[PDB]
């Protein structure tokens, strides 16, 4: 079998994820492995596993690992470790995915030589370099008009953004130019400032899908650039679990405080405020916000926003910051006023130009009109809590989409764009000690641009199949679907939950048991963990999830009254504040619907293109250059869907050769008798000979295709002839050379 | 994509829409008129039958008739006049596209369900229907799962206890009092003033004046005594044709007919009393959730002073140491629909629905094993 | 064997006896064995010496008379052209690529060894003619 | 109704 005596395997070790052995006695069929170790072990064989065996080592560090034979998580990590540590080589193929480890250093290889070292060439010709993505994509473009997407996927400081950068630096010097990389990347400040938030693992994580469109012109000169964003993380503008911040720029507002312009905001340090307070860190360990806000607002006049309308954007964040703190008393089950003469709301008025007696009396009714008669009614102090809230989160993204328009008109170009490259970088996969609704939507999103992978890939491997005229049927797609419709179909996950939010005294309690009733035993992919009647398990694409109900429901609620947003329309004293309005059934939808659809508006701009994708990965914690990490990045790696893409391949034919490398390699299996001026026939000759079953391998028009143990089965049997022909003929040299020696003796 | 129509039959209005809509965008009375005169000019497009507001306008030469008495359909063919004018021209929707959803009284008879599921399926050709209990909506309306509701329309009142979302069928007390039969009453005792409101059409402007002038006194002897001994509680109202009619305990006196149902003749007990009966009815472990819940649903409840009467003589009813509170939301004459309206929305509703494929294979007889 | 080939041997093994105790060490039983004419490997050496330990292979001492069981039997060229051939089809063989595996395969031999095989057998290109240079160590 | 009231 293939485990003999000096083979080597993969055992598994608890500080770092694997450790190489060698087997030390062959095994046959039971319960007992000898094993050897770089001392001596003896390792429990159980259910059943064989422990993972290794590949031959001229397979090891190759620019593709899917060239490796033996496919599995231990060969990746140590593939991709040595590449790293050993080569310095940061860039690594896995199949069509582009796989980038951030090195945190800086390093020679985007010099503009290797810029046209590049162009041109295809990817088999060069080493892995995420310029071979960029001209990859650049002339797919040129050969069919078809618009090309790249799609940049990881945690955030996987280095996504520098990706980017990098991407079209490569467009600007192959097309030459007109200034579009140096304004992209002077708008990085804002969206940063307005997009991102601390998160328990991680600051500085962005909170939205952010999609450049790169336009060319008939001459694939770059004319100017469109920004879109979708999936945006409305639900944090209000509510923090702890040890989470709001969006930053609502402490790079509030540190600024002091200072003479924002005097009149009367803003208070930031655990004054509601919004800002609930996390329980206002601080980030090494951030300056105070100095951040100086690169914000210069990133606002770089790009043109008047210092009129940055004096609107920050009155319009002081504004949603003093209606948090609107405090309700309930006067009876089913009423509330807000207490008389309130300073909250006082400042909130004079801030925003409103009659506080408008204010004051919409916040606490709701008008209903029939077609001939309107009533207006009390509503209970949660549904005015719910309904302020509602109304500071429409604020905050009506807002958001200004500031992205504002700087689309200064990236944008007059002349007509013939078709566009676009970079998305967006979110991997998340998973933390607590699941809650951001992170269910986070990892929705990700089953839906999994799907859009796998059903791409599956299309360029019939491609390539008939391009080899091998049967299609070999291979199988594998369909997460289900899952999908876990989430999404009627009588889904987010359907009972936008349901449990109109029904009459809905509550986490209740939500949970109409998952359990609907789902629990219907559906594989959902589970009830054992101990508890709050949380419920998907089985993802990646792992299981456990999700806490407890939190879903007050994040899922918006409802914005149509009077509110009257009055606030009806301001004069500052012209944004009408402006971000300016624009029924959509005040009505639930967190979780708007989601969806910002879901479907993104997979549409991403079906109507061909996509090229990067996988960034984060080694290790501390920055430290050039350190890699096997526990945290086995799970990079698994969060990015690398060993899910690795799994789907490793069942197929992964490992594949052309007849002439395949010759050149085995020529020494081959007997002088078969060895035809006919290569190819040769071939098909002895590999039945030498693999029993035809099943293992098939003959393309060029290429041989092999499943996975074959390649280094086929190194096996030849290292074992090369050290059988060694050891006799060495053997005759030293007979040879003790026989000379009797001679002297002799003489 | 598709939303279901949800509409409400009552007697009087019709009221009607689209589910999770938030007000019904059709209301209009449930009435149908026929000209009764000899038409004279030649030429004229004069027209068999008028439905709703057209009837309405025209009332002067017309008979109104109303297919609905006391929540029984009595005259079918009327009736699908105004369902026929409700969808093509009240909400303009073709009625294959969308399921409906109905709205009955409890305890009516079943030749009632099984017509209004024959007609809807085999003339309009709904997709799928669903037929449900009027005071049950009134729940959905108010954001409760527990209750008793009180509902009164024109026709019905009922009561119905819900406990946690169980109806207690046992206790479900209907009344044929309301809300017509107090129009009767009042152009009865506007007589003893010296005004004759004889037609059909009179009973429509008598219907006004009780909807603008009529309130419900806190206690009714001293308001009696009050009215004898004073100008002070008298208004005055102007008929269509200018002329002006003075109203004086008139206006009290009605609406305490609902308390005191001796007036009009019947026998039994008021809508407070019959309130308690009901409560008395159920196990004594809910009786103090319900004291702690009553719902007023429907027109005849919209009455001044209604809700503090109610609380007063219940109060008096109840055992001393309990908390009676009763809920009248100021929408409430529109709970019925809002409430359907957001049931008809859920999800968990879709399964719910009879389609087409059972009518055709179990008849119209389907509709008591699927609806309640 | 017969008593002159035993005589002979034995002869043999004492011009190899350094101690002059009429032995040598198992660790010199290969190479006589090698120096009569057999070719065998190490491991079968080793295994004909009983899978010596490293004190008994360094200092144990053994007489003709115990060696000759062993050399009995050890005792008891297409197929070494091909396995030359593995390493071609010119014939030729680098003089680096032999020296290479020679050197780091298998039993692995010392580069002195192999330089004195090897020794005016390579060509000016760095070739070695292993028919002529296999019947050269087989003479 | 059909025997007890009216309708
Ligand atoms: N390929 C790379 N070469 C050099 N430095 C890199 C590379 N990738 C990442 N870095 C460094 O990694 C750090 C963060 O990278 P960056 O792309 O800015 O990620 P980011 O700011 O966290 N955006 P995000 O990942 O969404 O949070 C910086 O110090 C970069 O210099
Ligand atoms: N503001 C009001 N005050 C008193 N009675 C009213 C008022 N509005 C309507 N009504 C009476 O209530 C009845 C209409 O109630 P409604 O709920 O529309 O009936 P249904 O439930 O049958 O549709 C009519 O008798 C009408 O006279
Ligand atoms: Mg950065
Ligand atoms: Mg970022
Ligand atoms: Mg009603």
């Amino acid at each position: 079998e293939l485990y003999t005596k000096y083979a080597r395997v993969w055992i598994p070790d608890p500080e770092e994820v694997w450790k190489s052995a060698e087997l030390l006695k062959d095994y046959k069929p039971d319960k007992v492995l000898q094993l050897r170790l770089e001392k001596d072990l003896e390792y429990c064989l159980d259910p059943k596993e064989l422990p993972p065996l290794r590949n031959p080592d001229i397979l090891v560090g190759e620019n593709d690992l899917t060239a490796l034979s033996y496919l599995h998580e231990p060969a990746v990590l140590h593939n991709l470790k040595v590449r790293f540590i050993d080569s310095k080589l940061i860039y690594t193929y896995c199949g069509i995915v582009l796989v980038a480890i951030n090195p945190y250093e800086q390093l020679p290889i985007y010099g503009e030589d290797i810029i046209n070292a590049y162009s041109g060439q295809n990817m088999g010709d060069m080493d892995p370099h995420i310029f071979a993505v960029a001209e990859e994509a650049y002339k797919q473009m040129a050969r069919d008009e078809r618009n090309q997407s790249i799609i940049v996927s990881g945690e955030s400081g996987a280095g996504k953004t520098v990706s980017a950068k990098y991407a079209m630096r490569y467009f600007a010097t192959v097309s030459g130019s007109a200034n579009v990389e140096e304004k992209v990347l002077a708008s990085n400040p804002i969206m940063e400032s307005i997009g991102n938030a601390k998160t328990t693992r991680n600051d500085n994580s962005s909170r939205f899908g952010k999609y450049i469109e790169i336009g060319f012109d008939k001459r694939y000169r770059i004319i100017g650039a469109n920004m879109r964003t979708y999936l945006l993380e409305k639900s944090r503008v209000v509510f923090q679990a702890e040890e989470e911040r709001n969006y930053h720029i609502f402490y790079q507002l509030c540190a600024s405080a002091a200072l003479p312009e924002f005097k009149t905001l009367r803003l208070g340090n930031a655990n004054y405020f509601h919004y800002t307070k609930q996390g329980g860190s206002p601080v980030i360990d090494g951030i300056d916000d105070a100095k951040e806000m100086v690169n914000t607002r210069q990133a606002c006049t770089l790009l043109g926003i008047s210092d009129s309308y940055q004096m609107g954007i920050f009155r319009i964040l002081a504004g949603i910051l003093h209606l948090g703190n609107v405090e309700f008393a309930s006067r009876d089950s089913d009423s509330c006023a807000i207490p008389p003469k309130h300073d909250p709301l006082t400042i909130f008025c004079d801030l925003m130009g409103v009659d506080y007696e408008e204010m004051a009396h919409w916040l606490c009714h709701r008008k209903l009109a029939t077609a001939t008669e309107t009533y207006i009614k009390p509503i209970s102090k949660l549904h005015a809590i719910n309904a302020r809230d509602a109304l500071a989160k429409h604020i905050y993204a009506n807002l958001f989409n200004w500031i992205v328009d504002h700087v689309n008109k200064a990236l944008h170009s007059t002349v007509k764009q013939h078709s566009f490259i676009g970079v998305l970088d967006i979110y991997g996969f998340e998973t933390f000690e607590i699941n809650s609704f951001e992170q269910f939507c986070i990892n929705y999103a990700n089953e839906k641009l999994q799907q859009q992978f796998n059903m791409h890939v599956f299309k360029l491997e019939q491609e390539e199949y008939m391009k080899e005229q091998i049967p299609w049927t070999l291979i199988d797609f594998y369909d997460n679907q289900p899952c999908i419709n876990l989430i999404e179909a009627k009588m889904g996950v987010l359907d009972l939950l936008d349901e449990e939010c109109k029904m009459p005294k809905g509550s986490d309690d209740t939500w949970a048991q109409k998952l359990y009733n609907t789902h629990l035993n219907k559906c594989a992919l959902f589970e009830k963990p054992r101990l508890s009647n709050k949380a419920f398990i998907i089985k993802h694409f990646a792992d299981k999830v456990e999700y806490q109900c407890e939190g879903f429901l007050e994040k899922n609620k918006d409802t914005v009254y149509e009077e509110q947003i009257k009055v606030l329309k009806s301001s004069k004293k500052f012209k944004l504040l009408p402006e971000l309005f300016q624009d029924s059934k959509e005040h009505k939808k639930t967190v979780g619907h708007q989601f969806r659809n910002s879901l479907h508006l993104l997979m549409e701009t991403l079906n109507a293109t061909t996509p090229h994708y990067v996988r960034c990965i984060k080694p290790n914690d501390f920055k430290f250059p050039f350190t890699f990490d096997e526990k945290r990045a086995v799970q990079q790696l698994r969060a990015c869907g690398v060993l899910e893409t690795i799994r789907i391949s490793a069942a197929g034919f992964p490992s594949r050769w052309t007849y002439q490398e395949f010759f050149s390699r085995y020529r020494v299996l081959m007997k002088q008798k078969d060895v035809l001026s006919d290569r190819k026939q040769t071939c098909k000759n002895v590999l039945e000979k030498l693999i029993l079953d035809k099943d293992k391998y098939q003959f393309g028009k060029t290429k041989i295709f092999f499943r996975a143990g074959q390649v280094a089965y086929l190194e096996k049997i030849r290292a074992d002839k090369l050290r059988a022909a060694c050891i006799r003929i060495q053997k005759t040299i030293r007979g040879w050379l003790m026989r000379k020696k009797y001679m002297r003796m002799r003489r | 994509e598709t939303t279901a129509l949800v509409c409400d039959n009552g007697s009087g209005l019709v009221k009607a829409g689209f589910a999770g809509d938030d007000a019904p965008r059709a209301v209009f009375p449930s009435i149908v008129g026929r000209p009764r005169h000899q038409g004279v000019m030649v030429g004229m497009g004069q027209k068999d039958s008028y439905v709703g507001d057209e009837a309405q306008s025209k009332r002067g030469i017309l008979t109104l008739k109303y297919p609905i008495e006391h929540g029984i359909i009595t005259n079918w063919d009327d009736m699908e006049k105004i369902w026929h004018h409700t969808f093509y021209n009240e909400l303009r929707v073709a009625p294959e596209e969308h399921p409906t959803l109905l709205t009955e009284a409890p305890l009516n008879p079943k030749a009632n369900r099984e017509k209004m599921t024959q007609i809807m399926f085999e003339t309009f050709n709904v997709p799928a229907m669903y037929v449900a209990i009027q005071a049950v909506l009134s729940l959905y309306a108010s954001g409760r799962t527990t209750g008793i509701v009180l509902d009164s329309g024109d026709g019905v009142t009922h009561n119905v206890p819900i406990y946690e979302g169980y109806a207690l069928p046992h206790a479900i007390m209907r009344l044929d009092l309301a809300g017509r039969d107090l129009t009767d009453y009042l152009m009865k005792i506007l007589t003893e003033r010296g005004y004759s409101f004889v037609t059909t059409a009179e009973r429509e402007i008598v219907r006004d004046i009780k909807e603008k002038l009529c309130y419900v006194a806190l206690d009714f002897e001293n308001e009696m005594a009050t009215a004898a001994s004073s100008s002070s509680l008298e208004k005055s109202y102007e008929l269509p044709d200018g002329q002006v009619i003075t109203i004086g305990n008139e206006r009290f006196r009605c609406p305490e007919t609902l308390f005191q149902p001796s007036f009009i003749g019947m026998e039994s007990a008021g809508i407070h009393e019959t309130t308690y009966n009901s409560i008395m009815k159920c196990d004594i472990d809910i009786r103090k959730d319900l004291y702690a819940n009553n719902v007023m649903s429907g027109g005849t409840t919209m009455y001044p002073g209604i809700a503090d009467r109610m609380q007063k003589e219940i109060t008096a009813l109840a055992p001393s140491t309990m908390k009676i509170k009763i809920i009248a939301p100021p929408e409430r004459k529109y709970s019925v629909w809002i409430g359907g309206s957001i049931l008809a929305s859920l999800s968990t509703f879709q399964q719910m629905w009879i389609t087409k494929q059972e009518y055709d294979e179990a008849g119209p007889s389907i509709v008591h094993r699927k609806c309640f | 064997f017969n008593k002159d080939q035993l005589e002979e041997f034995k002869e043999a093994f004492e011009l190899f006896d350094r101690v002059g105790d009429g032995k040598i060490l198992y660790s010199q039983c290969g190479d006589v064995m090698r120096a009569l004419g057999q070719n065998p490997t190490n491991a079968e050496v080793l295994k004909v010496l009983g899978n010596p330990k490293s004190d008994e292979l360094k200092s144990r001492r053994v007489d003709f008379e115990t060696f000759l069981p062993m050399l009995q039997a050890v005792a008891k060229y297409e197929d070494y052209l091909e396995g030359f051939r593995v390493f071609d089809g010119n014939g030729k063989v680098m003089g680096a690529e032999l020296r290479h595996v020679l050197t780091t395969l298998g039993e692995k031999m010392t580069e002195e060894e192999v330089e004195t095989v090897l020794a005016g057998h390579e060509d000016s290109n760095g070739c070695i003619n292993y028919e002529a240079f296999l019947k050269h160590i087989l003479s | 109704w059909x025997a007890x009231c009216p309708a």
